[PDB]
């Protein structure tokens, strides 16, 4: 990275003289493909006395499937923890007059049939999802001329991928109220009832939850308003042009894929045996002679099977891992204001949006990020009548000769008062004071 | 992945000629005694079909069981005989003042007796007729010895190139495997050189042709299939790092 | 029969399969149908030597052993990669004879891992053979009053021969360091030897003759086949099938893929054969999985009812009793395959729940945003009964 | 050795992106910014502020104003040092710094090591020396024994990569820990009870 | 014994993503505890702290 030597300041200080409102985006896995795997189906295929080789072999499926069963009620619940939120459905408010904010192209539009927004509308072309997420049916597989096609491998060989219960539209309609509940209750919808406030003054509450009052935004209301639009249209257009919305999710979806395909394919692992080709065994061999190949296969395709639920486990432990994460973000940022630090947002967190995405959900995280540094001399406890006095909210800064009690975050110069200033202690035990004022 | 012998990507191929230089002065007829090793690759760059032959065997006399391959005029006679050859085998291909091919002489061996094998397939013409041009044909054989097995592996290609084996990928299919049970571990090409009434000296002429032989060696080679049941690519995992990478 | 458990609790549960099994059996071998000569192998009257042994194709048969059973009994017929009780029921697209004649004793060195003058010098079976060796007595054949001196056998050799590599050298063998130049002495030895079968020498002794029958099976047209005899075909339900020597257990279905004009079956990704030409009508036929995956069965509790939905999963509600084959499961099962509540979802059909246009709360989530549940109709509908129904599910 | 062991048995070990210098490095970048801006640098470009101020907010943001800081400050600064001297000294001598790292280090030694040892297990074959079945045993023999060899080795690599899995799954909970402790127990302060002390 | 381990199976391509995606996972680890920051500060010289 690059060298930024910053100077210390036995007495001097940096002030930001001018924030960023910024639209940082993350993605985040919220669930995975849920899938059911058929004992028979794959270990043994249509076969009688492979059927009876692995019965009397073990009862290792039951476990298998329960395995499966278990990931896939965590994939539900996970998608309950995080998109199903409040059950409150909160439509969308027509009355748009949000002081410039402009939501456009966040909340969703019913001119399309989906109830699905822009953003939304992008981020689900990004992901491919060229393995479930599109709907194949069984006719389709039955009738085939050039080639059977992986899914169809999948579906022959008994794996399944079971639809996730949660619809993408009502994963849609979710978002839909927790944006309502956001841009006209703003975070007491959290909490019980929705309590509605104009977006304005809530988004001045949000500001003054990062140690930056009030006295910014209806003071730059416009600027700020312009701002936020210009940092969405900016995503935005990065979202449709630079396949970033791909990353985590795209990842989850080809992992889950080549898992699938990985099981697919080790069906052609001899594993000892004379062949992979079930059948070719059992029409050359009898079946005392046959039950040798046919346990190895067994044996083979077991440890197949096995390794793959373990890996599916172990990635079911960090999709949970992360819809955890997503549904304390949807908590705590969607839901309220993080005072975490960088939890929400490279700067100060205002709020966070959440956009539905092919198992995933997007945070549009809303932060201050402040800019325009400016060099002024500080000195803490200015020495007044003998007695050392404190900022209440002040910094103490100075311009040429004149001092100014001012603002953490935002360089708003003031006189120095006693309704600002708190004094105790004698003056002088405070090792750098200077006062020549109020 | 497969582990086999395999001819190595870009590996040192012996170039031979067969070319009549001006005026009949210089006489290029070439038919050393290679080495067979673990089988060979053979490609023949022609305009005539010239190269018509080969033989396969250790000692090359009728002290061992020897092969012979002749691809004349009227179909593929595959010979597993004790052939006694002569010390310099080639076909005389004789020409008829009617515009046809008599290319009987065998000129390769001086006997035969107490042998096993025959085969002849295909019934097929091919011709030798001069051509005006460069090498119009490129055929490409893979020979191996493998478990009393004889394979033969062909690929059959109209290329016009000036000359130097043209470069890119050929897999070549099963063409036919012989049940022949010999040991082979030397072997010779057979050319067909001109007689009839090209000049009227009468003595011996050639047409332009190369031919082409690489040696097998056991590598890995990673063989792509498509739903025909054909190689379509392969790499080398031997060659280079990308290679091993792939 | 799926939880393994007599009870079982409300909810839906994927169940493997149990509905279908095949009562029919297809056999599809090609018109051969013609008698190989199995005397003009067997009953030959002069086998090759050992070091000198014949190889003969087959050619277009039907391999029935059953043919010499009252012609000789085989001592030795010892089977690799092929089983004998599976001969008849295979057809086998090259086949080899390997036949030639040995000392009993040296019977047992016709074999893949084998040491010996015969196993060193003259034969060298294989190490993956994959046919397999039938070798019977044979010293009332090749045997003379005098002794016969024919079959010859290698005796020295300077190196062990390779798998099914022949030699014939007639050359001069040099026991110690002394050149022979190719003529006889005491250091100098002739590479072949005659066994010399006389008829009343021990049963070590005496003559074998061992037929090493080499078959491969690809994916070429079928060339020698079984006795088995060619049943009719079923199109539309899930057989058992044979086409040639390939079986298994499936649904045959006209097909228009493209297999090339040597080509007997097709393959998927996995190692399973999806299309297989059926050798008579030379037709091809697509091969479907009898087992039908997706099929969940809901059920509200065996305690509080036995009444049950069946989803199936990425279906068509039309094509349900073609795509489980419902005329060969039993009638109780046929309930489920059509009906009047045959409610269409995007997870897939679901047959047995009546579907309400009311919006409740999840009670077992189906899929698709679906729920079922087991509601008290008896109070809605006059007198009614309790009943299992599905609903989208209210967010 | 064992290290020579590993690697003539396809184990290898490799070396981590960041050399130790450079992690050293983005240590000093943080500490820099921490006793020069304290937090801002977090957010954006660092904003200088004198120690004993940053000092005197972080005092301001547990409830205790700034009124206590300066008017104890001299001895506030020795007692840190003091503090610090203390684990200046016993860190010296107690052996702490093992811990949890010194465990996952012998946890990662000790699999490779276990990894390596399991080359003389049978597995239900002849023996473990793979030369000496196959200097023993013609191929087809040989295939029984080498494939119950492949089997339990290809089980053993098995073993060794899905407990290295949870190994990096409780890994990467602490290092996610770290990293949420590094955003807020030196980005900033951390408003969570015994979270950063 | 590598032809044996070639038909026996193609177990070690799926050993090694997932090794290489713990490997990967760690320089993350890394990159997300230690540098989280592009502004490398050097050592404030001045010390009156
Ligand atoms: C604070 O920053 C904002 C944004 O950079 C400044 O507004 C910009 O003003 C310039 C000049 O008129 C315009 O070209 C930009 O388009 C404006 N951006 C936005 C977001 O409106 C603003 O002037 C700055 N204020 C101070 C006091 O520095
Ligand atoms: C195939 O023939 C070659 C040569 O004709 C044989 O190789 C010779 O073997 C003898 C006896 O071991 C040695 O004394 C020679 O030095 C070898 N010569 C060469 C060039 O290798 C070879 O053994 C034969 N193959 C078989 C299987 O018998
Ligand atoms: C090509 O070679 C074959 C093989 O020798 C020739 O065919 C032989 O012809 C003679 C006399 O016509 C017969 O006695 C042999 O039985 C034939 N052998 C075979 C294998 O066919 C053929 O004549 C040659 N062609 C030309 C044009 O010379
Ligand atoms: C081909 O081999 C046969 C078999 O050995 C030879 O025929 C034998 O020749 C010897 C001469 O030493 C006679 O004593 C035998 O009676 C012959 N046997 C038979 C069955 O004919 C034949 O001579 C060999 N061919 C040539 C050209 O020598
Ligand atoms: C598989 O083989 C078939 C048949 O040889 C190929 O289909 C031929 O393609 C060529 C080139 O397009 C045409 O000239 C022929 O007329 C086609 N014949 C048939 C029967 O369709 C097919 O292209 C091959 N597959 C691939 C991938 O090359
Ligand atoms: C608060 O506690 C500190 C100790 O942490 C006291 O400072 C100590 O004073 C004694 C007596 O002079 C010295 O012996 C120690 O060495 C001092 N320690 C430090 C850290 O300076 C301090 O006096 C206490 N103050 C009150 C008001 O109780
Ligand atoms: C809001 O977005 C819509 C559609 O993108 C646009 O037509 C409108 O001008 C925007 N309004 C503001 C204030 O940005
Ligand atoms: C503040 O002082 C530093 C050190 O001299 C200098 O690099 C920086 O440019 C100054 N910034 C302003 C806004 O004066
Ligand atoms: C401010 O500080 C100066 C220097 O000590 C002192 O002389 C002056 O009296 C102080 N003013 C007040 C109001 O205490
Ligand atoms: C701020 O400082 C500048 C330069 O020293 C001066 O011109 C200006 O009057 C000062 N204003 C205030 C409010 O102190
Ligand atoms: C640093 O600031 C303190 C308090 O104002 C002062 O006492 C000290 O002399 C200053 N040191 C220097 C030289 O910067
Ligand atoms: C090919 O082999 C010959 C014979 O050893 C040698 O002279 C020649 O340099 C080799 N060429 C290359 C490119 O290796
Ligand atoms: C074949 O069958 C006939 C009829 O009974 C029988 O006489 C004859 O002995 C049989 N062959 C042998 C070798 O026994
Ligand atoms: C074998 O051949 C002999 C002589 O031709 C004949 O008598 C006998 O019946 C034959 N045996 C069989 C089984 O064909
Ligand atoms: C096979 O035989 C049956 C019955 O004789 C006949 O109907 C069918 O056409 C034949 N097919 C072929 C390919 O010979
Ligand atoms: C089922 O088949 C009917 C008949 O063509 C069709 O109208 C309907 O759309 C199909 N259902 C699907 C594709 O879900
Ligand atoms: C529920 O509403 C749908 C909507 O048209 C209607 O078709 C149906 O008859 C109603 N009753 C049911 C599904 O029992």
């Amino acid at each position: 990275g690059a060298e930024n030597s910053v100077a210390y300041s036995n007495n001097s200080i940096a002030i930001p003289t001018n924030f960023t409102i910024s639209v940082t985006t993350e993605i985040l896995p919220v669930s995975m493909t849920k899938t059911s795997v058929d004992c028979t189906m794959y270990i043994c295929g249509d076969s009688t006395e492979c059927s009876n080789l692995l019965l009397q072999y073990g009862s290792f499926c039951t476990q298998l499937n329960r395995a499966l069963t278990g990931i896939a009620v965590e994939q539900d619940k996970n998608t309950q923890e995080v998109f199903a939120q409040v059950k409150q459905i909160y439509k969308t408010p027509q009355i748009k007059d949000f002081g410039g904010f402009n939501f456009s192209q966040i909340l969703p539009d019913p001119s399309k049939p989906s109830k699905r927004s822009f953003i939304e509308d992008l981020l689900f072309n990004k992901v491919t999802l060229a393995d479930a997420g599109f709907i194949k049916q069984y006719g389709d597989c039955l009738g085939d001329i050039a080639a059977r096609d992986l899914i169809c491998a999948q579906k022959f060989n008994g794996l399944t991928v079971l639809p996730p219960l949660l619809t993408d539209e009502m994963i849609a309609q979710y978002t839909s109220a927790l944006l309502a509940g956001t841009i006209t209750s703003g975070w007491t919808f959290g909490a019980g009832a929705a309590l509605q406030i104009p977006f304005a003054m809530q988004m001045a509450y949000r500001f003054n939850g990062i140690g930056v009052t009030q006295n910014v935004l209806y003071e730059n209301q416009k600027l700020i308003a312009n701002q936020f639009n210009s940092a969405i249209g900016k995503i935005q257009d990065s979202l449709s042009s630079t396949a970033s919305a791909l990353g985590k999710l795209q990842d989850v979806v080809n992992q889950n894929a080549q898992a699938l395909n990985t099981l697919v394919k080790q069906l052609s692992s001899n594993f000892g045996a004379i062949s992979s080709v079930l059948n070719d065994i059992l029409s050359r061999l009898d079946p005392p002679e046959a039950e040798v190949q046919i346990d190895r296969l067994i044996t083979g395709r077991l440890q197949s099977l096995q390794t793959y639920v373990t890996q599916q486990l172990i990635r079911a432990a960090e999709i949970r891992a992360s819809a955890n994460l997503a549904a304390t973000k949807m908590s705590e940022c969607v839901l309220g204001q993080s005072k975490r630090v960088d939890f929400c947002g490279k700067g100060y967190h205002l709020m966070s949006f959440p956009q539905s995405a092919p198992h995933g959900v997007v945070f549009l995280h809303v932060t201050y990020v402040p800019a325009q540094e400016k060099n002024f001399t500080t000195a803490p406890a200015i020495c007044h009548d003998g007695k050392a006095h404190f900022p209440r909210e002040g910094v103490f800064v100075s311009n040429g000769t004149h001092w100014f009690v001012t603002q953490r975050n935002f360089y708003e110069p003031q006189i120095i008062t006693t309704d600002n200033t708190f004094v105790s202690g004698n003056c002088d035990v405070v090792i750098g004071i200077v006062n020549n004022t109020v | 992945l497969s582990q086999g012998y395999f001819l190595p990507f870009y590996s040192n191929i012996s170039w031979y000629y067969a070319l009549t230089k001006t005026n009949g002065a210089e006489k290029r007829v070439d038919n050393p005694i290679l080495d067979f090793k673990d089988g060979i690759y053979f490609a023949a760059t022609e305009k005539s079909n010239i190269v018509r032959g080969w033989i396969f065997g250790t000692t090359l006399d009728n002290t061992s069981q020897s092969l012979l391959i002749v691809n004349n005029a009227t179909n593929v006679i595959i010979k597993v005989c004790n052939f006694q050859f002569c010390y310099d085998p080639y076909l005389s291909g004789y020409f008829h003042n009617n515009k046809t091919w008599s290319t009987r002489e065998f000129a390769v061996y001086s006997s035969y007796a107490n042998c096993t094998f025959e085969y002849v397939s295909k019934p097929f013409m091919l011709d030798i007729s001069g051509k005006s041009g460069l090498f119009d044909t490129l055929r490409e054989f893979v020979f191996r010895n493998v478990d009393g097995y004889f394979k033969i592996y062909s690929k059959y290609s109209p290329v016009n190139v000036n000359s130097n084996l043209p470069s890119g990928f050929s897999a070549l299919e099963p063409l036919v495997e012989l049940p022949a049970g010999i040991n082979i571990t030397r072997f010779r090409t057979l050319l067909t050189i001109h007689r009839g009434d090209p000049m009227p000296n009468n003595g011996w002429t050639v047409f332009s042709a190369a031919y082409y032989v690489g040696y097998l060696a056991p590598r890995t080679f990673m063989l792509k299939y498509n739903e025909n049941g054909t190689i379509t690519d392969a790499v080398d995992c031997s060659l280079d790092p990308l290679s091993e990478a792939k | 029969c799926t939880l393994k458990s007599f009870t079982v609790e409300k909810g839906i549960y994927q169940t493997s399969n149990f509905r279908v099994q095949p009562t029919d059996s297809i056999v599809r071998f090609p018109n051969i149908t013609n008698l190989c000569p199995f005397g003009e192998v067997f009953n030959a009257t002069t086998f090759a030597s050992v070091y000198a042994w014949n190889r003969k194709r087959i050619s277009n048969c039907v391999a029935d052993y059953s043919v010499l059973y009252n012609s000789t009994s085989f001592s030795t017929f010892k089977c690799y990669g092929v089983s004998p009780t599976k001969l008849n029921d295979l057809c086998f697209t090259n086949v080899y004879a390997d036949s030639f004649v040995v000392r009993g004793d040296e019977v047992r060195q016709i074999a893949p891992g084998q040491t010996g003058k015969i196993a060193d010098y003259n034969y060298k079976l294989p190490d993956d053979f994959t046919g397999c060796v039938i070798a019977w007595n044979s010293n009332n054949l090749d045997s003379k009053v005098g002794g016969n001196y024919n079959y010859l056998y290698r005796l020295f050799r300077k190196s062990n021969l390779k798998p099914f590599e022949r030699d014939i050298s007639t050359e001069i063998y040099q026991a110690g360091s002394t050149p022979c130049n190719g003529v006889e002495g005491f250091n100098c030895y002739f590479p072949l030897k005659s066994y010399g079968f006389h008829p009343t020498n021990g049963v070590g002794y005496q003559p074998y003759r061992v037929v090493v029958l080499s078959f491969e099976l690809l994916n070429a047209p079928a060339t020698v086949c079984g006795p088995k005899k060619s049943t009719n075909l079923i199109k539309n339900k899930c057989v058992n099938f044979n086409f040639n020597g390939l079986t298994g257990t499936g649904v045959l279905t006209e097909s228009n893929k493209k297999f090339l004009p040597f080509q007997q079956f097709g393959r998927d990704i996995a190692d399973t054969t999806d299309a297989v030409r059926d050798p008579q009508t030379l037709e091809i036929l697509d091969i479907t999985p009898c087992s039908f995956g997706g099929v969940s069965v809901i059920t509200p509790g065996t305690n509080a009812s036995n009444q049950v939905a069946v989803l199936y999963q990425d279906v068509n509600c039309t094509e349900v009793p073609v795509a489980i084959h419902a005329d060969q499961l039993t009638p109780t099962w046929r309930v489920y395959s059509t009906g009047s509540n045959v409610f269409q979802t995007r997870a897939g059909c679901l047959i047995g729940a009546e579907h309400v246009n009311n919006s409740y709360e999840c009670d077992i989530p189906i899929g698709a945003g679906i729920c079922a549940s087991y509601q008290t109709q008896t109070n809605s509908r006059s007198v009614a009964s309790q009943s299992i129904i599905a609903y989208t599910m209210s967010l």
